[PDB]
């Protein structure tokens, strides 16, 4: 089973959310982010001195 | 045993091929024992007899 949302982007803050599947009972999972590293694309020129 | 006093409460259901639904019965009894269930209706089919 699958389950979607959408989370706000902030570093500390976790996220808790509780799927359900009829006939089941009800489950609880527990999200957390750690990072959030932009790597941007590079090449160099020169260099000086 | 005779049966009198009950109460039945629909807990959840959802119309698929298997078995989907589920409901929940009070009651009062005279004594312990066992006896069947049915339902002539059509509208519904009871997994359990």
């Amino acid at each position: 089973y699958e389950h979607t949302a959408v989370m706000p982007n902030k570093v500390g803050i976790p996220y808790k959310a509780l799927v359900e599947r009829p006939g089941y009972a009800p489950v609880h999972l527990q999200i957390q982010l750690v990072n959030t590293r932009i790597i941007p694309s590079t090449n160099l020129e020169y260099i000086t001195c | 045993p005779t049966v009198s006093d009950l109460e039945c409460k629909i807990t959840e259901c959802t119309y698929a091929f298997d078995f989907g639904g589920i409901a929940t019965v009070a009651y009062k009894s005279s004594k312990a024992g066992n006896c069947p269930i049915h339902s002539p209706s059509g509208v519904a089919v009871i997994k359990e007899n």
